[PDB]
Formats: structure tokens, sequence, C-alpha cells
RNA sequence: AGGGUGUGGCUCGAAAGAAGUGAACCCUUCCGAAGGAAAGGGGCGCAAGCCCUUAGUACGAGGAAGGGCGAUCGGGGUCACG
RNA sequence: AGGCAGCUCGCGGGGUAGAGUGACAGAUCGGGGGCUCCAGGCGCCUGGGGCUUCCGGUCUAACUCCGAACCCACGAGCGCCGAAGAAGGGGGGAGUGGGUCACUCGGCGUAAGGUUGGGUGGCAAAAGGGGAACAACCCAGACCUGGGUUAAGGCCCCAAAGUCCCGGCUAAGUGCCAACGAAAAGGCGUCUCCAGCCUUAGACAGCGGGAAGGUGGGCCCAGCAGCAGCCAUCCUCUAAGGAGUGCGUAACAGCUCACCCGCCGAGGCUGGAGGCCCUAAAGAUUGGUCGGGGCUCAAGCCGGGCGCCGAGACCCAGGAGG
RNA sequence: UUUGCUACAUCGAUGUCGGCUCUUCCCACCCUGGAGGUGCAGCUGCCUCCAAGGGUAGGGCUGCCCGCCCGUUAAAGGGGAG
């Protein structure tokens, strides 16, 4: 039985959040800091926020700030031997290291 | 366990001479004399003391120690016959037909049983005397084994009663044994 | 001759019982090296116990006039 | 069906009733016998040795045989108590379709060969897990030994006893 | 834990898992009966652990090192313009330690820095000298302390 | 016979046929022997019972005697030189 | 069963291949790869053996010189046995 | 002129193994306390019904308050390849889309040389040595000739080398089998090891006696005169005895059981586990085995050990080709 | 021994049920031999064990197999060998 390729398929706990941080977006402190080109970021999807949700296929990875469009940022990530760009709102980005 | 060094002695009774050689034992006594071989006592050394029997061995197993005592019992039994006579007893009980037995040299014959016209026979080992007085059979001899196997041979012959009949306690049977004489 | 005292651990499915009918033995030997072989010799084959799970705990010498067993005693 | 058919494990557990319709009712209904809360002294338990699954059918039979042996011994309410530990949470499933459909040229063979619920088992996952146990006084351990042991005669797997 | 470490490969290069086959290649252990020396560190430690079931490694001694080095031949030399020259004297050093080394113009003074793959000889009397399977842990494959020194002395 | 006081000859090992004297028993099949002034010098050590051959000659000694003691005892029997009598 | 293979036996060998300007065959001397002894000596181990020495020595795959002998070898066919 | 099939460090991601269920969702066993209703019996008690609380236990692929090993991202470092033989870009030409098996973690199904997944390895297209022969099992990647050393395995003969050593065990030819070939139970048959209880203030066993009496108490019972159906129980007593065990008997009677004494001077007895072995254990395909021969203080097994043979793998020498 | 699945082998054929004749095998023994227990007075029983050397029919209905039955016999054993 082939599984449906739903955009959130097979995520029964990928988008589950530890109960200690439920509710509306707590971490305003992370968002307020601004990125510039060449910065390195880590993607951590917030299941609560329905805006600009990146696909699960690139979660928990290393990202590079290559530019800015609108309220959101675009991020370059290597997955295989190719290149890809992920345009995302900042509320799933945490600085590296 | 492991029996380390077990030693036993046999005090040879008087009026007896004992000869030992080539791991072959012979005992002479007033009642009689029989030669008994003991070449099969591997792992056991036999010392013939001038006035007793010295038996020693080192580090015997569970098997050997039973063997050693087993050897011991026969030798004194060998001694016992040469001094005191072995007298097995065979008592005969019959229900409907009286039982008759006669001696034939080294062979025994019994007939007039519960109705069968056939003959029954048993073998007697050489050098063994067996007689009948009445209602009882006397088995004489020095060697303890010789009489019993001879006595048993009679017992097998008279066992034939046991086919598809509940046993009628009829035939030749062992009574007692070993009068002091 | 320096009788020896051996008390060691050997296992299949937790066969530890530091007392006297499922765990350990006595030994008569000259030195430790000859003595240590004997426990390997017996327990190795007498009960299918590899030297893997052999763990000697205490090895020492007892004095020749006090051993609870007489069978080991009289053999001198 | 023979007990050798379900001794080992064939796949994961099988537990969710709401996901698995129509489970045949297990044979076992009573799990505790004797005067619980009664005063007992000997504390013997029962231990298993190898892994596996035990059909409830045998267990219920094991339940009955244990009771009668004790019941004839002293009484049923007397100074003893029998409690079986495990429960038939696990469920077995068998492709029975080869019986009915296996003689009418219907979809026979391994075709659609998912199992069908016919029985339940008390699952064993730990080496040396409790199965049942009995509590008595000092004066009746001797009757309790075989009492567990006779029950163990019917269990599919090798068992062990102890004294406490 | 000392700086000077070495390794010998005893297994062939067939039936070699993808994990490891290139590691010895990355460890320049193209095929069994080969060696070289490394500065010990946690970074090296990973390979030896991962390749343990195929090789034998440990800490050298002076006796082993001097014996080990003395084997470089017509086709077993330093990275002196390739050519694997036969060292055979300070002469090859004297004209060619002036490239990467500094101050090492003595045959004895090679106790610091680096080397290349070397083609070994079979262990004398059988690698199964007292062993029979080459796959016992603590005895056969991996780390053997100073004992690797005698093991190579047999080589 | 195999008991203390017996003089035997080694079978295997580097000895391979020199004198030896039992001094004490040890186990099932190890015993204590020594050679007082054996022409090579027999080391006072354990020996497997299978690795000696019992000859006829004997010595009268006390259990666990020292090498000098047997070195001294062989004169009583004269075996100081009579080792090679058989 | 078959063929290739080693040792042989018996056979054909005019030319076409070697070869009397030396084949084939014997010695003697020399060099020597890796590799690699033994007797004896001493010591150790219950033993089975090892350790240093004898020694990388004798030995050795390969290659060089001399001599003595004196004409077939290489080659083809079959067969015996491995 | 960097590149990255590995590792280390740093820095992140994770809900799986496991574990818990009073942390949700369910599943599920019992007891205790209190409240409530009903039935029965004499306001009380008993049983049953519902509710609550407390205490205890049993499970979860579609439960997760937690949660590894582990795997993955990126940076730096190590390490390796690189201008003799070169990150990226372009271009010509293909075959390949039925795999299989071994190991390992799954699912389905009991199962399957079944099928269907994850990872690795051959094989396919991989000779050479062993496993008896052999696609896949282990060793190990064949330019050639020659020499030597070695691997997996083996070393009584076939057939190269050990009738090699120590210690111990097996009596069935059990066995002499990695990939393959017997379950539960029974065995004090044997061989070693843990407990517990009596033992020179005389142990077990063995051999004779006292081994008993009001009383054979007895209840109903002709009689049960322990032992017909329920059961108590005192001194005459002491180095010894019950108001008493099994045979028994219509009822007895009687023989014994329980206890001491006389000899007795070494251990004895009961639960425990293991190794090997016996039963369990029965198929012919036609005919008897571990390969056979044959092997039994082993030519088996276990603990170990010691020494060798063994290929084309490796070393060397000579030639050859890219 | 059938019967369920497996598709590894056979689709440029391994010719398919039964029966007839004929040979052989196996033992989980039907009888015959040996031994025993029995709720075995004896016969008849019932059951266990060993034992495959030999034997183990003739008919009716049914094409069979199976099955039902007739009258004797020691019984009228069951399976294999494509």
């Amino acid at each position: 039985v082939a599984r449906s390729k739903g955009y959130r398929s097979k995520t029964r706990k990928l988008l589950e959040k530890k109960v200690r941080e439920k509710g509306a977006i707590p971490k305003l402190s992370l968002l307020m800091h601004d990125y510039s080109q060449g910065e390195y970021v880590v993607v951590k999807i917030n299941p609560s926020i329905h805006k600009g949700m990146p696909h699960r296929r690139y979660h928990g990875k290393v990202g590079l700030v290559v530019g800015k469009r609108g309220k959101a940022y675009e991020v370059k990530v290597n997955i295989g031997d190719k290149e890809r760009v992920l345009i995302v709102r900042p509320e799933h980005l945490i600085p590296f290291n | 366990l492991k029996a380390a060094y077990i030693r036993e002695e046999i005090q040879i009774p008087d009026k007896v001479k004992v000869s030992l050689e080539n791991n072959v034992l012979k005992v002479k006594g007033p009642k009689g004399e029989v030669i008994k071989d003991f070449s099969y006592a591997k792992g056991i050394r036999i010392q013939l003391n001038e006035g007793k029997i010295i038996l020693e061995t080192t580090f015997a197993d569970r098997r050997k120690k039973a063997l050693l005592y087993s050897i011991i019992a026969h030798i004194k039994n060998m001694i016992t016959g040469t001094i005191n006579g072995y007298r097995y007893y065979l008592k005969v009980i019959s229900t409907h037909f009286p039982i008759s037995v006669k001696v034939s040299g080294d062979e025994v014959q019994v007939s007039n049983l519960i109705g069968e016209k056939n003959i029954r026979r048993a073998k007697i080992l050489p050098g063994v005397k067996v007689t009948v007085k009445g209602e009882d059979i006397v088995v004489e001899g020095s060697d303890i084994y010789n009489v019993a196997q001879t006595a048993a041979n009679i017992e097998s012959s008279t066992k034939i009663v046991g086919y598809d009949r509940r046993i009628f306690s009829d035939g030749i049977y062992i009574y007692k044994k070993e009068v002091i004489g | 001759v320096k009788i020896f005292m051996v008390r060691g651990t050997a296992i299949f499915s937790a066969s530890r019982f530091p007392t006297s009918q499922k765990f350990t033995k006595y030994v008569r030997a000259l030195n430790e090296k000859q003595a240590i072989e004997y426990i390997y010799s017996q327990l190795g084959g007498k009960n299918k116990i590899k030297r893997y799970n052999i763990h000697i705990q205490e090895i020492k010498e007892v004095k020749e006039d006090e051993i609870t067993d007489k069978t080991i005693r009289d053999l001198a | 069906r023979p007990g050798r058919c379900y001794r080992k494990f064939s796949g994961p557990a099988y537990t969710r009733r709401e996901y698995i319709p129509g489970i045949p009712m297990p044979k076992i209904t009573k799990f505790v016998m004797g005067n619980v809360n009664g005063d007992y002294d000997y504390e013997l338990r029962l231990i298993t040795t190898e892994k596996g699954q035990i059909r409830h059918n045998a267990l219920e039979a094991a339940r009955v045989i244990a009771l009668k042996y004790l019941s004839k011994k002293l009484a049923s309410e007397q100074n003893f108590a029998l409690v079986v530990t495990k429960y038939p949470h696990h469920v077995i499933r068998e492709n029975k379709m080869m019986a009915f459909a296996g003689a009418d040229r219907l979809q026979d063979g391994m075709r659609l060969s998912f199992g069908k619920p016919i029985g339940t088992a008390a699952r064993l996952e730990k080496l040396g897990e409790l199965v049942m146990y009995v509590r008595v006084k000092k004066e009746h351990l001797e009757a309790a030994k075989e009492a567990l042991k006779i029950a163990s005669s019917k269990l599919p797997i090798r068992t062990k006893i102890e004294i406490s | 834990m000392n700086e000077l470490i070495g390794v010998i490969r005893i297994r062939g290069w067939a039936a070699t898992p993808w994990y490891i086959q290139d590691t010895l290649s990355m460890l320049r252990l193209k095929n069994a009966f080969n060696a070289m020396i490394y500065p010990k560190d946690s970074s090296i430690q990973g390979m030896l652990n991962l390749v343990s079931s195929y090789v034998t490694w440990g800490e050298l001694n002076d006796e082993g090192l001097r014996l080990l080095v003395s084997k470089l031949e017509i086709s077993r030399g330093k990275k002196v313009n390739e050519e694997y020259v036969k060292d055979k004297l300070n002469v090859d050093f004297q004209s060619f330690v002036e490239s990467i080394k500094d101050g090492k113009l003595r045959l004895n003074k090679l106790d610091e820095i680096f080397s290349l793959p070397i083609r070994l000889h079979p262990p004398k009397g059988g690698f199964k000298g007292k062993v029979s399977r080459p796959f016992r842990a603590g005895g056969e494959f991996g780390y053997r302390g100073d004992k690797i020194n005698e093991l190579i002395r047999r080589m | 016979a195999i008991e203390i006081g017996r003089i035997c000859v080694k079978t295997r090992g580097r000895e391979a046929g020199k004198k030896c004297v039992i001094v004490d028993i040890i186990d099932s099949n190890f015993v204590l022997v020594t050679g007082p002034k054996e022409i090579n010098g027999v080391k006072r050590r354990r020996v497997n019972i299978l690795h000696i051959e019992p000859t006829d000659k004997k010595v009268e000694i006390n259990k666990g005697a020292t090498d000098q003691e047997v070195k001294q005892a062989i004169e009583q029997s004269g075996l100081t030189d009579f080792i090679k009598e058989a």
C-alpha cells in the first residue's frame, strides 16, 4: 500500500510539541534579532505557526542567509549533491553553534 | 568424591592353605577347594600376606570401590565354603499331582507335573552335589555360586507353570540355605 | 608441598554460590601457577565452563593441621 | 489447533481492540482464588525460562487443575490463595480462509492472507517473568510444590519454581 | 598514550565492507602486509576502532621502529619525487630531507613526523604462531599494546 | 612399586633416561622427586607419574626429605655409585 | 573416458633445428635473493618444547668460471605408472 | 586548486529500542474504607446492585510524562587524491529496467530452498584452497615462469604434516557434522560442583529387647477392642514408648509404626544446578556408518596447551605488456 | 502414506485414473513365535513389550478408491517404490 504524499504526511510526532511550551509563540526574543547575508542558521519548524511552514524534508538542518524578501528570509541548504533555496518566515530559525 | 587410598585385610582362618599366582587364586579347605580367577581386577593390586590377605588401591572411582568390596565378599565366601558347607533348600509344593525327581549324573529330571507328559531338565555345574530326601531337595557344595546357579536351573525348569494361568504356587521352589555345617 | 586454598567465580546463568556444593573447590599444589591450572583443568571440562567466566576471587595457603575435610587430610 | 502453532513470535504484538474487531472471548474469567488478605507464611512464586506466548486455553485449563488439587487438599476458602499474574492481552490471528474458501476455487492461497482473530495469549517479554503464584503457611509448602508443578505440566514453555 | 603509533593489515581486500574498504585506502593500507606511522590522537583513534576487525595496531618501541624503517627498498621509499627509492643510507636523506623536514639529516632522527606506505613481509613461523583464528578480540584484531613490537620483530 | 623411597628413571623431557628418586606424592599424577648429585643434576620439582619407570632399588627416608638428606641417604644403601647397577 | 603434465621403456630421426669452431654428460671453484637449519653447550618448563650460542653460518632459487669426457641432443609416435 | 567515500572535536536534529501508565488515550485484575439502593434473615446482620476514596498488579503498531545506543546536518581539525595521471562545463557511443542467495533488523503469514522491506556481502561476470563432490561458507582478487613464507583448514591411512602433551569425562560406535541432523519429561546412570538437617555428648544403616498399661476409655455401635462415620485426651512413667502408624479383623487377636537401651566408630541424609550419556526416538525410497577405512586411559568430547603441513594471498628473482 | 500452500525443475511432451501380471521394500505386528500384566477358576477375553522369517484369501453391489454386505479362514494389516 503506497502512502499518500501529503505535505505533512508521516509526522505524528514531528509536529508534536512538548507540553511545556504550548500556546501562542513564546520566543519573541529569537525573532527580533535580524539576519544578514552570510549568516548560518538552524531550521526548527514551529508546528503552531501556520505561516511559511517549511516542508518536513529539510527540518533540523544547517541554513545560510543569502538574502531577504519581505517579512521572510530565504535560506540555502545542501541536501544531496544539489542546491536549494527555502523562503521562510524567521519564526523557525535559530542561530547556529 | 575420590577414594584416595583404601586398604582392606582378610584374616585367613586356620586349617586353610592359600596359593596365589598369575593373578589366579586357589583356596584349599577341609570341605573342599576351588580355583577362582581374578585376572579381571584391573586397577586393583592383590598382595597375598603370609597370614592374611592384603588388598590395596590408590584413587579409585565410584565404580572401582564397589568392585573392590565386590571382590572382597567373594573371597571370604570362597573361604566360607571351604570350612562350612553350603546347603540350599528347595521345597516342592504340588496341588493335584505329586511331583517326582531323580538324578541323572550331572543332570536333573522332573516330571509328573500338573498334567503334562513331557520331561523337564536342568543343568548342574561340575563338582556340585545335590540330593533329595522328600518334599525337599538338598544342594551341597563349597562354591556358593555353583549351587545357586544349579539351584536356579531347577527353578527355571519348574517355572513353565506360568502361561495364561494365574500362578498355582505349584512346582519346585527355593526353601532356605546355608546350614552351619 | 604448600597446600593451596582456591575460591573463584565461574558462571553459566549466574552459578555463583560462595559456599561448598555448587561454586568452588580445594587444591593441593606447589605454587600458584601449577595450582591455577588445576581449577581450569577440572571446571573447564567437568561442567562445560570456559575460562571466560572463570574469575578467581581469593587464592592463598592453608596450614597443614586445620582443614575441615579429612579426605584431603589423610592422603598425605 | 496444536499448541506448537503459536509458541514463537510471528511479528509484533496485537492489542488495540478498537482497531481489531471481533475478539473471541478468552476462556479465563476468574484470576484470583482463595482467601486473599488471609495470613500466609510461605511465599513461593513461579518463574518462566524462555520467551514465547502462552495460549489462554491452556492457562484456563491450568487454572482449573490447580484449584481442584488445592480444593481437595484442605478447602477452597482455607489458609491458601491462588492468583494468576498475566492477562491474555495479546491476540492471535490465523488465515482460516484456507478452510472455507480453500475448497471452492475462491481467492485461495496466500492471497489476502492476513490473520483472523480466533484466540488470545498472555504475552511474555522478560526472561523470568511471573505467571502465577500461591501463598500458604509453613505447614503446607510440600503440597504447594507439585501444586504449581502439576500446573506447569500443561504449560507450553519450560518453567521454574522457587521457595520464599 | 604515546605519539608514535603503527598498524599492520592482515586481511585481504575482497569481502571487505564498504565502510572499511576505503578507510584502509584512506589509511593507505591498500593490501595486507603494509605499515606506516602516525601521531596518536582522538582523530586517528576512530579509524582503528572502525577498522579493528581487519588490522592490528599498537604503540611502537625503539627496537621495532628501527627494525620497521630498515626495510625501505628500490620500490619502498619516502615520497622523494615518488620513485620509492631504497633508502640504504643517509645519502638519500642527505640530498632530500631538505623539502618538508628541517634538521633531520640523520637516519636515527626519524622519530617525529611522517612516512609512506611500506610493503611488509609475512610474519615468521605463521601469523597463527599460537593463534588459529585471526578473529579473537584482545588477542587477534586491533590493539595489542607493546606486544605489537615483538609481533613486528617476527616480521 | 610406586611409593616413597623408590628410585626411578625419567622417560620424557630433556632427561630421557637418567636416575631419579621419589621424595613425596603430590596429587593423582604429579609427585615430588629430586636427584641429589645427578650427573646433570635433577631439579627438585614436580613430575608426572607417567614419566618415570619404577626400578627395583629403594631408599629408606623420611617423608619430604631434603636433597642433601637423600644425598646422604644413598650412602646407607651404597647407591651413591650403585645408581647404574641396572 | 585424454588432455596437458613428471619419470621412464621402446621406437623414427635424409634435409628442413642445435651441434665437432664442442652436443649431451660428469666433476671442481666462485657469487648469491628472500628465506632459512642442525649436532654440541647452558638454562627454563611435569611433559609436549622454547630461549642465547653455535649462525644469517652450512644451506640455498638463480648466475659465473674452469677443467675431464666425448657425440648425439632438441624434436615425432606409442605404452607403463604418478 | 581544490575535492571528499572516513574519523575526531565542537555545535544541532530525533521519539525508535527500553521504560511508565495517578501523564493523556484506551485494555485489564483484586482488596480496603465510606456513601447509596434492593433481596433475605433476626433496629441489626448477611448477600447482591450503583457511586466514591485509598492501596496492589497485569499491556499497548496505530498511548507517550520520558528516552539511549544510534543515524544524520554544518564548521574546524585530522587523513587521503590532486597540475605525470586535474574541482567544474560540453560532446560521441552504449547495455542495463525478470535477480538470487548468505548474514543481519522487520512485515505478512505458524510454516516454506515462501513472499514482501532496511543494511552488508558475494554470486552473477570471480579462478585459485578447504567444506566429499558445489553459483553463493570461510581464506583470498589469477601479466607469465621459478623460488620461498604464509592464510581458511587440517596434521593415523587413503593424502602433507602429531598415533603431539596435561588434566577430566563419556560404553552408546552416543560420537567422530560450523553453514546440518530431535522437543517436554523421566534417570542418584554416571562426573563435578550451592543450600538445609543430624553426626565421637557416639550419625545413618544394620542387629535383639523394652516396643507397654487405667484403656480395648470411648459416641452412637452385636463389635469396630487406634485404622465403621466426628474427635479429645490425662499419669503408671522413664536410659522407654503415643489414648498409637500401615497391614489388618464381622469383631478381635496379632505383626508393626513412634521412642530408648545393648554393639557401631565414619560420615549420613533432604531440596539445587550443570556436563556426558539412556529412554523418549518409528519408515521404507533398492543396501550398512563419521567420506570411508576404521577408532573406545580415543583417531570422541571439554578445559587448555605445544609443534608442523598446507595457495596463484604476501616476499623475491627473471621475462612481458599498458 | 492423502489432503492444504510453494512455484525451484519439466510447456521444440517425463503420455493422465483404475485394474491385470510381476518384483521388492518398510514397520506404526493382522496372524503366526517369545515374555508379561490383568477388575487372568479354565476357555474366551483386554492390554504392554520384543520380534518383518513366512503367510495374510474367495465372492456380491460400485469402473474405481472408498463404502455396505455374504460364507469360510489365522487373520482376511497398513503403507512405499515417478
